[PDB]
């Protein structure tokens, strides 16, 4: 299996800037396309954003889009989400998906449960 | 490194994307990483239609497609996705396999650019309904759902029932209320609909056989190294047993589902629908010029 791990989270202020990490173990990586979801309390789970590993596309949601980045570092088997100009609506546990081979990350929100690998997710509270 | 696309209507969960990275973990495998290939699932590239285009383009390397769905550009394939021409899967295989097949699998090449690798079970329809279905006088009279497609209209008109075309979401409570009486599909999505809810009756009627071709771009075909193609069509059918075994294995899980929560299973004699089925074996046939059908279905 792939092991993922989070990095980053906490209380940050209204209008604050957070990085969040996540590290991958394997040498599968390279090879995967990487996500980010985010499951507010009481609410559905959203796919916020991913990351290709072969054509270099992004996805965003249209409610972290101007806001949020996602990049990727392979060096160290890594995505970084970047949350820039943070909103209360932004309050939730965040979670690393990984799935391999995939090419385009927006298909990672069509069946979430079945995907490679995640991490145990990391809170993020906005005040 | 070489990075081969593949493209795909199925989405993350389902099995033709599941053989699709099994596809890609062993050619990562057979060549040491030579070979990588990514896919674009979800119809995202588009349809079918459009992800055949591409190959015939060489703007997409890979993708699946039905033998029978060649029937829009060369038409006597459609014969193989007549309801009961193919009896089992093995039947569809030796027809691929035919001068017919082999006839169709040169077409494909020579004018759009399509190497036919192999072809997979992909699933038999069968139907459910409010009231058993031991045999065809059962069907007469019976409100058949069926997705407005020519063939799936041609199954229930031919074996007496009254097809009742109605968009997918709005099935479940129409046959929760009998409006409907009943609907064919295969097994997986009758699960996951949930219509064994609201159906106490499940037919083997075994109508429409279903496969997936797998479908290299001639084009790519070219460029790729004499190993490489190798590595490829043998990765392609080492897949392909485990995606037929893991087809028929579900439908077999499914059937003793459907079993363990009450549903009434019945195995109706299906000669009786492959006679009912005559008349659009004539239309086939005087429309395409020879007498195909008889000769599929001896196989």
């Amino acid at each position: 299996q792939v092991q993922l791990v989070e990095s980053g989270g906490g209380l940050v202020q209204a209008g604050g800037s957070l990085r969040l990490s996540c590290a991958a173990s394997g040498r599968t990586f390279s090879s995967s396309t990487m996500g980010w979801f985010r499951q507010a309390p009481g609410k559905e789970r959203e796919f916020v954003a991913g990351i290709s590993w072969s054509d270099g596309s992004t996805y965003y949601a249209d409610s972290v889009k101007g806001r949020f980045t996602i990049s990727r570092d392979n060096a160290k088997n890594t995505v970084y989400l970047q949350m820039n100009s943070l909103k209360p609506e932004d309050s939730a546990v965040y979670y690393c998906a990984a799935e391999r081979w995939l090419a385009t990350p927006q298909a990672m929100a069509v069946t979430p449960n079945a995907l490679d690998a995640w991490g145990q997710g990391t809170q993020v509270t906005v005040s | 490194a070489t990075t081969l696309k593949m493209g795909m209507q199925a989405s993350v969960g389902s099995v033709e994307y599941n053989s699709a990275k099994m596809l890609a973990d062993t050619l990562e495998e057979m060549s040491q990483g030579e070979i990588k290939l990514a896919l674009y699932p979800s119809a995202q590239l588009g349809d079918d239609r459009a992800m055949l285009q591409q190959l015939t383009l060489g703007d997409l390397d890979i993708t699946y497609a039905e033998f029978g769905r060649m029937g829009l550009w060369i038409p006597r394939a459609e014969a193989v996705m007549l309801p009961y021409v193919a009896k089992d899967f093995d039947h569809l295989r030796r027809m691929f396999e035919s001068d017919f097949g082999q006839g169709v699998r040169d077409e494909m090449l020579q004018k759009f650019n399509w190497r036919a690798l192999d072809t997979w079970y992909n699933g038999t329809r069968e139907t459910t309904s409010n009231r058993p279905l031991n045999s065809i006088e059962d069907f007469k009279g019976l409100k058949l759902r069926v997705p407005n497609a020519k063939q799936n209209l041609n199954y229930a008109k031919l074996s007496g029932a009254s097809p009742t075309p109605m968009s997918f979401s709005e099935v479940y409570l129409a046959l929760q209320t009998n409006a409907v009486d009943g609907q064919e599909n295969p097994l997986p999505t009758i699960k996951t609909m949930k219509f064994y809810e609201v159906q106490k009756n499940l037919a083997m009627t075994h109508h429409i056989v279903n496969d997936q071709m797998v479908i290299i771009s001639e084009s790519t075909w070219q460029k790729l190294s004499d190993t490489d193609k190798d590595i490829i069509q043998k990765a392609v059918q080492k897949v392909g047993d485990a995606h037929t075994q893991t087809v028929k294995t579900q439908e077999a899980e499914l059937v003793s589902f459907f079993k363990s929560e009450g549903i009434n299973v019945t195995y109706p004699d299906l000669e009786p629908f492959r006679e009912a089925m005559q008349p659009l074996y004539k239309e086939f046939d005087s429309n395409i010029g020879q007498p195909i059908v008889s000769k599929l279905a001896a196989m």
